[PDB]
């Protein structure tokens, strides 16, 4: 729980110093350091008309266990359920590598946002919509994004 | 007799390593890959050779599966001396290895190989350098367990001890569904692997664990004051001034028409399951509180020592009888739930009730009534009680077994 904070300290120092364009507005509780927040700003439609609140949650055993990203803003995406949990492969307990950086983890979340992977989804019905009728899904997700998004 | 032998995960590894290195001199692979190969072919050294030349190995192998820098996991700087690596050339501090390995060998997502901690790469860490980098023999044991599990599953005369941190194997001359005993103490059924379950057959227990996989407190029948259960005994006396009446916790009817020929609450299709599951689960929950009696009795056995260790033995025996009986009892409710009612079942149900009552009486003396009693009187009382509890239990099991010898039981 302490060694995590010590590492996140160095990670978080390198982030605010070099910058992340696609991931903005980083708020962390300095007592804890194990619970960040921020606002993703995607570049591709059907999400480039808005931004999304995520909360990262580093366990005590970080970096030997992965964090857990959950969206607080509602989103229409085959790989993120309604409660907010994301199925990001690089973060799962099977694939997680303790040398994987948080910046890489997040860049990878914006990969998923910008290119939905319907192959192993959380919303199975949204995955069908995406493949079988792209144009219509992109529009459904656009109006959900405009209705529940965040200012850039 | 039913002979068997207990081996440690250390010994059961030497067995495997020898079984490897007799294949590994023929095929000349590294020791760790041969293991994964042999595991994949269920330790048939033949169906491995009839594929390790037959086909192209690639399909086989596919079927089976900056120097003065800080450490890329912890970000601290050390002398190059402390950075170990794998064959990929990815290097990390010798503690991050130990921390990674260690947390990788704890249940959720373990297969039977661990790969390098680098981002991206999946070059496996060979068995022998896992042992070399992790320290504490507790963890080390677990790893041995995991790499040897295939080897022990594929062998029908070895089962692991079910106890969570014991990694020992029982080795038998034949499989039989008799009871074997680990040397950590744990007594289990060799055939099915679960805890010993005398009256019920293994099949019907499997069916009852799947079907059961998917109330802590309750209110007094008379005065309705919330009673949390603290102790396994079901003879509940009400902790109140208004109502000091007695009641069986399961059925919530009265004591003491319990322990008679007339009143029986142990005798009864999802309404039915709830009846039998309630009694099983209750007896199980009860058994946990029953185990924590080695404390309470040694407080009285210590207080009897000062007024020694010879006497302290009978109360342990008493608690060991009580636990075994509860355990039987638990399982007689599994056996009954699956039982087509027939001519023998009525006689069984009476024995079940005899054992149930004889348990509650022992269970409730060690929990309450011993301390409301003199010192010279309790050696006799407790002994007479557990000797009886033991007979009623032995009468019950004798009865079912007779029936099994003649196929009396239907389902
Ligand atoms: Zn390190
Ligand atoms: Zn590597
Ligand atoms: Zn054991
Ligand atoms: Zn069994
Ligand atoms: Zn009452
Ligand atoms: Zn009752």
């Amino acid at each position: 729980s302490m060694a995590a904070s010590r590492r996140l300290m160095k990670e978080l120092e390198e982030i605010r110093k070099c910058g992340m364009k696609n991931f903005r507005n980083i708020q962390v509780d300095e007592a804890n350091l194990l619970t960040w927040q921020g606002l993703i700003v995607p570049d591709n439609p059907p999400y480039d008309k808005g931004a999304f609140r995520i909360e990262i949650n580093f366990p005590a055993e970080y970096p030997f266990k992965p964090p857990k990203i959950t969206f607080k803003t509602k989103i229409y995406h085959p790989n993120i359920d309604e409660k907010g949990q994301v199925k990001l492969p690089v973060i799962s307990a099977e694939n997680w590598k303790p040398a994987t950086k948080t910046d890489q983890v997040i860049q990878s979340l914006i990969a998923l946002v910008n290119d939905p992977q319907p192959e192993h989804p959380l919303r199975a019905d949204l995955a069908e919509e995406y493949s079988k009728d792209r144009k219509k899904f992109c529009k459904n997700a656009e109006e959900f994004t405009k209705k529940y998004g965040e200012k850039r | 007799d039913y002979r068997y032998e207990v081996l440690t995960a250390e010994q059961i590894l030497q067995h495997m390593v020898e079984c490897i290195r007799e294949v590994n001199e023929v095929i000349q692979n590294p020791a760790t890959i041969t293991r994964i190969l042999l595991s994949h072919f269920n330790w048939d050294k033949e169906k491995l050779m009839e594929r390790y030349f037959d086909g192209n190995l690639e399909k086989l192998f596919a079927e089976c599966h900056a120097q003065d820098m800080p450490c890329q996991i912890c970000y601290l700087n050390y002398p190059n001396s402390y950075f170990t690596g794998l064959e990929c050339g990815h290097k990390f501090c010798m503690q991050c290895w130990s921390e990674y390995l260690t947390t990788k060998i704890m249940e959720e997502g373990m297969g039977q190989t661990i790969s390098c901690p680098a981002h991206g790469c999946d070059i496996l860490v060979d068995d022998n350098t896992v042992m070399r980098l992790i320290t504490d023999s507790k963890v080390k044991l677990k790893y041995q367990h995991l790499i040897t599990n295939s080897f022990v599953e594929c062998n029908r005369l070895l089962k692991w001890c079910p106890a969570p941190d014991c990694h020992h194997v029982v080795k038998v001359q034949y499989p039989d569904a008799k009871p074997v005993r680990c040397k950590c103490g744990r007594q289990f059924c060799f055939n099915c692997g679960e805890n010993w379950h005398d009256p019920v057959k293994c099949k019907w227990l499997k069916k009852w664990i799947k079907k059961c996989d998917d109330a802590n407190t309750k209110e007094c029948p008379k005065c309705h004051v919330t009673i949390e259960k603290d102790g396994g005994c079901n003879h509940m006396v009400c902790r109140n001034q208004n109502c000091k009446a007695e009641f069986c916790w399961v059925c919530l009817g009265p004591w003491e028409p319990h322990g008679s020929a007339w009143y029986n609450c142990n005798r009864y299709a999802l309404q039915r399951y709830l009846f039998y599951c309630n009694r099983y689960m209750n007896h199980m929950q009860s058994l946990r509180f029953e185990h924590k009696l080695y404390a309470q009795v040694k407080q009285k056995m210590e207080e009897m020592q000062q007024h020694s260790w010879i006497e302290v033995q009978f109360l342990k025996k008493a608690v060991d009888v009580l636990c075994q009986c509860r355990a039987t009892l638990m399982y007689t409710y599994v056996f009954a739930f699956y039982l087509k009612k027939n001519n023998q079942s009525i006689i069984f149900e009476n024995n079940q009730a005899d054992l149930e009552n004889a348990t509650e009486v022992l269970s409730g003396y060690l929990e309450r009534d011993i301390s409301q009693d003199s010192l010279q009187d309790i050696k006799q009382k407790v002994q007479d009680k557990y000797r009886y509890c033991e007979s009623r239990r032995r009468v019950l099991l004798q009865h079912v077994h007779e029936g099994y010898e003649k196929d009396l039981w239907e389902y």
